């Protein structure tokens, strides 16, 4: 026998009360709000009734933590999850209410990662609508459009390309670089940031766009919208599992009758209801193949991830890998698998969870080159694992909106007293930059607005082209 | 779907109505019922369509109303054969506070055991009945907003109807229609990590808790490897081809390679997840017939025979017994014996000279003159013919 | 040592990395060796109805060498030819005895002619596995985890835990055989005592005892001994096991087979040597030296002329040429 | 055509002196049954194998780019704090040095 601790006092079964709740339902601080069955009690030493067990542990207040990923919490510390913080006060987390940005992604060639969080498989070769806002009953201010060519099947073949239309404009990207067919009217919200892998570009207060130079889009959405948006994305509301209202407004269950329903050209071919398997045309038959990919696809659950597979599901992220290669002939650029691996290493970046997981054996990714057309190697390119995207340069010397809070690429870095512009490849001191300050104030390096539309009288404009102190006279309309 | 339909047309999902009006579906947005569901090993489904899987080993909370109590259930799981990544469903027990806070529990058998005390089927108590659906499965049906099925071998479900939207807690979700919120700790935050979720459910503490929860048992066993894919290939195969358009064949096909290669037997562990499939393409309009002497036909008794779609209402010999109430059942799939025959308690069925009569539970046999003082009654061939 | 052994000698007979007998007529598929946490590989053995057939391989889902008693090597369901070596698994003839080895993945595997697996096994497994040979650990009485972990006392529900069946044929749990030997005692346990005594007895076997421990291997023989009907021959499978589990330990024995009166099976031209050098110089050879300084095995080998050529032992004047 | 970059502008030099088209048959053979995946080495291997041959014969070249078997070396620079920067791919730089 054993006369068990003071803190706490034995007890005994009644032979007349049923409900013998004792030794079986042990209170602990997991299962009080849980309610638990008991047939009898035993010959046991059970804590007070005005506190439970603890790990071994009697805590005698209602104090105990409050778990989350399996880890202890004392009252009053806070977690981050999102953009919200949250206390246990309490018991319970208590959790702000402050909605977080939203963003599209298309992982790979052919997935599709919605607002509210769903991948799909959509194998297409027409122009898609990614995501828009003419939908329904609304005005129709955006709509940035998609379109694939020979992506059925993923390989080195399927060449993106990408028209966004925004406020009677045409800005649209392939091949590279970023072109503007039809300039928009409100040039003042306009931006481009291109800075290391990405094309970072603003469009308004409530919108922006990544693009990996290859194949990614990454739409970000603000609060503003809240169910105004539809496309293959979704309609941006929270629920998860109404994405795949097609345009003629219903739920589909098929994910390949979906995308067919957002094609442009209502001409062109649908594609096909591949049969379903695990095993895609090249890793068909090939079982030996078959685990080559597979193990190569387990980067993503290594020893240089364990940190974000806690905060991010692997799960969608690692079926794109072994569906993409397999798919894709990857002879010369294995970049059909180094993308679908920077596509999970960015996220896990976006929630402060920086990787370094780029060797020389494994996706190299030298930045040399910038540092060639200087006869004297001054050598301030370098490839930096996450840097921030929205930095100052002469071309935009003040602070952006910034959706993106740090990228991959090549970074520009030389020791202070000295500013990056693009055009001459190194960086220079600020005062060569051609920035502008005319009658005072601060803004940017001469951007080429007409500013003051509203008042004729007050109608005093001053433009800046690089250096000039200047100011225009306005032509009246009498 | 592919397909066109003329305008004007009203199809209909399971859940409402949607009529075709200038190449735009018009939809209603009325609540439809939910369901959680067990099966296979550790295989679960929310009430708001998510899948997933948590083999742990302990007394854990399916699901419960929670801002009032009108219910709670309670899973019970055991490791179920010698892998590890095997952990299949024992037992299930219910809890009425509405009714003497009592204590039902289904049993590893279609045995079910309210109080410790072992009944007999039906049990007509005020709300609650329980009784056999073909007479080889427990069906428990709680007032008009609550249903239950088997839990012998490990196939449970749950009927919950829109009166419970959102007030729910427990493995099985919210019923809200979200189907991202689901992993909920009773601590009131979202968790990813799924070997959380489930261990935050548990009642017991001695328990242990689970680090990883594997995907592919076919490691420790590469001899079932092979098997699993032919054997489930079927599952794709066109003889499915009906409700691909209905329901999404991928997950119930990742759930037979999990179960193939980690039960006892692969042989009925196959044929307990196909079924799962096509339990859930009729659950939505679309049977399939899927049955061979290969592809596990079930061996009704010499005195049943096999039928795809017939109507559970004029089979038992209580039915003569009690006509007048209603059968408003679906048309399902069992063990029946032609329309001449009736079933008995013996498992033979017969024709309707010697069904017995089951009046005031009592069973007489076919001819029983019977009489107190005032009243007199007899049995004709079924019904029991009172008079005063 | 760096290494470790199984054997699974005789009929139904098991020896695990750690000293620890016993007996096991199985139906079917079990596990040999393998990880536990992660597999590499796996190691498999089939038996028809306690006789044994079959060594397999599965090199964790995508191949699978099958040896066999049937020494008709195939793979997968394909017969093939013998040698072979794809995926790094060199499947040779060493000694007149079939081996498997597998050096990149850690694991020597052979039979000998009449039947008897051995697995030798790396040092990098040391704790890590677990199967029907046991964990390679230092300890001899908890190598009894089952797939589940749990030491049991029992040596026989253990072996049903690591079962695997397939598609072909699903098992069940065998049974342990009723022994007959019970009712037809007889005089086969006085005559017949000696022969599992000389383990003790005589001076060529009295030296490995401050390395291993007789007492073990004299109780494995005492209970087969009563089965075969009219034979002294009957103890050597079990005395067989004991030379070979001294001479793993680093210490070696010499010449006991000479009055033993029981030499082990091989081919014609060939009779059992002891610690013959695996590269054994044939006909068709490179005359090349100190490459093969590997450590010395036991197995049948031709005279000391007579080089090889072809599963035969054939003079050296004849040596023919190919083209 | 992945394995005509044994024939391009960048190496029309050296396919004057030394014949491409066995060290072509190689790329043709190891790239089908290789199944490159993360390293794309089974390709870049065969290539740096045509030019070291033409750098023996005196024609040095430059084929390797960003987009194409990168061969970064940056590491090196690493180990101390202060990025001193002095390790470089170079093209064909003198094996014997002092
Ligand atoms: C959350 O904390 C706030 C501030 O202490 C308190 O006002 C509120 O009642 C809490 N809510 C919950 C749900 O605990
Ligand atoms: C990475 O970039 C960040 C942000 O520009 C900078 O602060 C940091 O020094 C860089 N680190 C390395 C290793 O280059
Ligand atoms: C024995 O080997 C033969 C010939 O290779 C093969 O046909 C047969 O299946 C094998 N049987 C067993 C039990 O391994
Ligand atoms: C074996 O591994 C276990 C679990 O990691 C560890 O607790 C134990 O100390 C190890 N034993 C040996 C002999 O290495
Ligand atoms: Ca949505
Ligand atoms: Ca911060
Ligand atoms: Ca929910
Ligand atoms: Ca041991
Ligand atoms: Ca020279």
């Amino acid at each position: 026998s054993l006369s068990c601790r003071p803190p706490m006092v034995k007890l005994v079964c009644p032979a007349d009360n049923l409900r013998a709740e004792g030794l079986e339902c042990t209170k602990t601080c997991q299962n009080y709000d849980l309610e638990c069955m008991s047939m009898g009690c035993v010959s046991g030493c059970l804590c007070p009734p005005g506190m439970v067990r603890h790990e071994n542990r009697c805590v005698a207040l209602e104090r105990c933590p409050c778990f989350h990923q399996g880890k202890e919490y004392a009252p009053g510390e806070t977690v981050k999850i999102g953009c919200n913080t949250c206390v246990c006060q309490d018991r319970k987390w208590n959790c702000t209410d402050h909605v977080c940005d939203a963003t599209c992604s298309t992982i790979g060639m052919a997935h599709y990662l919605t607002f509210d969080g769903l991948k799909y498989l959509f194998p297409g070769e027409c122009q898609y609508v990614l995501v828009q806002d003419y939908c329904g009953s609304n005005p129709g201010t955006f709509r940035i459009l998609v379109g694939n060519k020979g992506c059925s099947h993923p390989s080195v073949k399927c060449k993106k390309r990408v028209t966004i239309l925004v406020e009677g404009g045409e800005i649209e990207l392939f091949d590279g670089e970023v072109n503007v067919k039809r300039p928009m009217k409100d040039e003042t919200h306009f931006e481009v940031v291109e800075s290391g892998r990405y094309i970072i570009l603003l469009l308004g207060k409530a919108l922006s766009v990544v693009w990996d130079r290859h194949l990614s889009i990454s739409v970000v959405l603000k609060q503003t919208y809240q169910e105004k948006v539809c496309g293959l994305c979704g309609n941006f509301d929270g629920i998860q599992n109404n994405d795949l209202t097609s345009s003629n407004l219903q739920v589909e269950e098929d994910p390949v009758d979906f995308g067919n329903s957002w094609k442009v050209s209502s001409q062109c071919a649908d594609t096909r209801k591949v049969p379903l398997d695990s095993s895609p045309a090249t890793c068909h038959n090939n079982i030996m193949k078959q685990t080559m990919v597979d193990s190569s696809c387990r980067i993503l659950t290594s020893d240089v991830f364990q940190d974000c597979n806690k905060l991010v599901d692997p799960e969608p992220y690692l079926d794109v890998c072994i569906y993409d290669t397999c798919s894709c002939e990857s002879i010369g650029d294995c970049a059909c698998f180094c993308d679908t691996i920077a596509a999970y290493a960015h996220v896990c970046a976006q929630h402060g969870k920086v990787v370094t997981w780029r060797t020389a054996t494994l996706c190299p990714q030298s930045c040399e080159e910038r540092n060639l057309r200087e006869n004297g190697y001054e050598c301030e390119w370098r490839y930096n694992s996450c840097a921030p995207a929205c930095q100052v340069t002469c071309q935009h010397p003040e602070p952006l909106a910034c959706p993106v809070q740090c990228v991959e690429g090549c970074h520009a870095h030389c020791p202070p007293g000295k500013i990056l512009d693009e055009l001459l490849q190194t960086c220079v001191d600020p005062e060569d930059c051609p920035v502008c300050e005319v009658a005072g104030r601060r803004f940017a390096s001469g951007k080429k607005v007409t500013l003051n539309p509203s008042d004729p009288e007050h109608c005093q404009i001053c433009h800046c082209d690089v250096v000039n102190l200047t100011c225009e006279a306005c032509q009246e309309p009498g | 779907s592919g397909k066109r339909y003329p305008p004007g047309t009203s199809l209909s999902r399971d859940c409402n109505t949607c009529i075709c009006r200038n190449s735009q579906w018009i939809c209603s947005n009325e609540e439809c019922p939910g369901e959680c569901l067990v099966t296979g090993q550790s295989h679960f489904k929310s009430f708001d369509n998510r899948y997933f899987t948590f083999s742990g080993i302990c007394q854990y909370l399916l699901a419960r109303d929670c801002q009032d109590h009108s219910f709670s259930i309670v899973i019970e799981t055991v490791q179920c054969a010698d892998d590890r990544d095997a952990v299949c469903t024992r037992s299930v027990t219910v809890r009425l506070p509405g009714l003497h806070n009592s204590l039902v529990k289904l049993k590893h058998g279609a045995g079910v055991a309210m109080d410790g005390q072992d009944v007999q089927l039906p049990l007509l108590k005020g709300d609650l009945r329980i009784q056999h659906t073909v007479t080889a499965s427990v069906r428990l049906s709680y007032g008009e907003d609550l249903q239950m099925d088997w839990d012998g071998r490990g196939r449970l479900l749950v009927k919950l109807s829109p009166v419970y939207a959102g007030k729910t807690c427990g493995l099985c979700g919210n019923y809200n229609g979200n189907q991202g919120d689901d992993f909920l700790t009773p601590s009131g935050l979202a968790e990813p990590r799924v070997e959380d979720f489930g261990n935050a459910w548990k009642l017991h503490g001695d328990c242990q808790d689970l680090q990883k929860q594997h995907s592919d048992p076919c490691a420790l066993n590469p001899r079932m490897t092979r098997f699993s894919e032919e054997a489930c290939a079927v599952l794709t195969s066109p003889t499915f081809e009906a409700c691909h358009r209905a329901v999404s064949p991928l997950p119930y096909l990742r759930n037979c390679r999990y179960d193939v290669c980690s039960c006892s037997d692969g042989r009925e562990c196959l044929c307990g997840a196909l079924a799962s499939y096509a339990a859930a393409c009729a659950g939505r309009g679309v049977r399939v017939a899927w049955r061979e002497p290969g592809r596990c036909e079930l061996n009704c008794p010499k005195g049943q025979v096999y039928l795809q779609c017939g109507t559970p209402c004029n089979l038992t010999c209580r039915s003569l017994s009690y006509p007048d109430e209603e059968c408003n059942e679906a048309c399902l799939e069992g063990c029946f014996c032609p329309p001449g025959l009736y079933m008995d308690e013996r498992g033979d069925c017969v024709p309707k000279a010697q069904c017995p009569c089951y009046y005031d539970g009592e069973i007489f046999q076919p001819e029983d003159i019977f009489s107190d003082h005032h009243t007199m009654c007899y049995c004709e061939d079924g019904f029991m013919h009172c008079t005063m | 040592s760096s290494t470790a052994r199984c054997s699974l000698f005789g009929s139904d007979f098991v020896n695990t990395f750690d000293g620890s007998m016993y007996s096991f007529a199985g139906y079917c598929s079990y596990l040999l060796a393998g990880g536990c946490q992660k597999r590499s590989f796996s190691i498999i053995g089939d038996f028809q109805n306690g006789k044994r057939v079959s060594l397999s391989v599965y090199l964790g889902e995508f191949f699978d060498i099958h040896l066999f008693v049937n020494g008709t090597v195939t793979q997968g369901d394909q017969r093939v030819s013998m040698p072979y070596a794809s995926k790094g698994l060199y499947l040779e003839t060493e000694a007149g005895y079939y081996k498997l080895s597998g050096e990149a993945y850690g694991f020597v595997a052979r039979i000998d002619g009449s039947g008897n697996f051995q697995v030798l096994l790396s040092d990098r497994y040391f704790n890590k596995t677990c199967g029907l040979c046991g964990n390679f650990n230092i300890f001899a009485e908890d190598d009894f985890m089952t797939q589940e972990g749990t030491l049991t006392s029992d040596p026989y529900d253990f072996a049903n835990s690591w079962a695997l069946s397939s598609g072909e044929q699903w098992c069940e749990r065998a049974s342990p055989p009723s022994s007959s030997c019970n009712i037809s005692s007889g005089e086969m346990q006085k005559g017949l005592w000696e022969q599992c005594q000389l383990l003790k007895s005589t001076s060529v076997f009295a030296r490995c005892h401050p390395l291993v421990d007789p007492e073990p291997f004299v109780a494995l023989c005492e209970k087969t001994l009563c089965e075969c009907a009219g034979g002294l021959e009957c103890a050597c499978p079990a005395l067989l096991e004991y030379a070979r589990t001294c001479a793993q330990e680093g210490m070696v024995l010499y010449g006991w087979t000479d009055h033993s009166a029981c030499s082990p099976v091989c081919p014609a031209g060939m009779e059992y040597r002891q610690c013959v050098s695996p590269c054994a110089r044939t006909c068709q050879s490179l005359h090349i030296n100190e490459m093969c300084q590997e450590r010395c095995v036991d197995g049948c080998s031709c005279p000391e002329g007579q080089l090889l050529d072809e599963g035969l032992c054939v003079e050296s004047t004849e040596c023919p040429c190919v083209h």
